[PDB]
């Protein structure tokens, strides 16, 4: 998934938003949920 | 939060500071000329 600080590999990209748990820049954040 | 539609702030006006929703950027009318006027350099957005 495309991103402006670049590329990223092995996650999954939602629409869902949340609070953020490790961000990754530019308004994108990374977060482990379920299925897991 | 959010601004109600109405602003009957005793004639107080906002406009030139309350976000214009005609602009994409929702900055102030203050804020964008403020960024007009100062010049940046190296945005960094994937720069060719
Ligand atoms: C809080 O502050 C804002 C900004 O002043 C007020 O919004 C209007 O602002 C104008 C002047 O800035 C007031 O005067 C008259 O506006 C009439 C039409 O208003 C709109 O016209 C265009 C629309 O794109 C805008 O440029 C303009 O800012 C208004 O949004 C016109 O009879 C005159 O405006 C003319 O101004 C220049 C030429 O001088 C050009 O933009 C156009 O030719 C335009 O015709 C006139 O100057 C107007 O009365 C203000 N109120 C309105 C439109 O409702 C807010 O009203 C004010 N709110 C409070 C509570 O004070
Ligand atoms: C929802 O996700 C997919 C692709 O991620 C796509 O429909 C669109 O980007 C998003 N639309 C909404 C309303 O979230």
């Amino acid at each position: 998934f495309q991103t402006r600080a670049g590329c990223l590999i092995g996650a999954e990209h939602v629409n869902n938003s949340y609070e953020c748990d490790i961000p990754i820049g530019a308004g994108i954040c990374a977060s482990y949920q379920t299925s897991q | 939060y959010k601004t109600p539609p109405i602003k009957d702030f005793g004639g107080f006006n906002f406009s030139q500071i309350l976000p214009d929703p005609s602009k994409p950027s929702k900055r102030s009318f203050i804020e964008d000329l403020l960024f007009n006027k100062v010049t940046l350099a190296d945005a960094g957005f994937i720069k060719q």
